[PDB]
């Protein structure tokens, strides 16, 4: 239930 | 009328800055715009920018076939 | 965080081209682009122009 990193972007 | 595509969120999203769209599980938001990494969508009168993995674009039978 | 404007409509309205919007009473519109008259609207994730006297600013 873990969020992923937002696009380095 | 054009139907614009749509994509429902994944995970909970706060916006970083005003640009930004926050969000909640399940939100339906109508996508405006596509950039790399980040979309511009448009959520009960509210429009800004969203990372585009926490969500998931919905199927539609126009534009895409297979 | 930019709010857009949303109206809801005084009276329904047919489409009478591809590029406008068809909408019932009582629906909440947002507008994306205003051109004169016709304003650009998006409903369901349908998106097309509507008059904008058949429609009420909301607050």
């Amino acid at each position: 239930k873990v969020a992923p990193p937002i696009p380095h972007r | 009328m054009s139907k614009l595509p749509q994509v429902k969120a994944l995970y909970p999203y706060t916006a970083a800055n005003d640009e930004e769209l926050s969000f909640k599980v399940g939100d339906i938001i109508t996508i405006l715009e596509k950039d790399e990494g980040w979309w511009k969508g448009e959520l009960n009168g509210q429009e800004g920018w969203i990372p585009n993995n926490y969500v998931k674009e919905i199927l539609e039978h126009h534009h895409h076939h297979h």
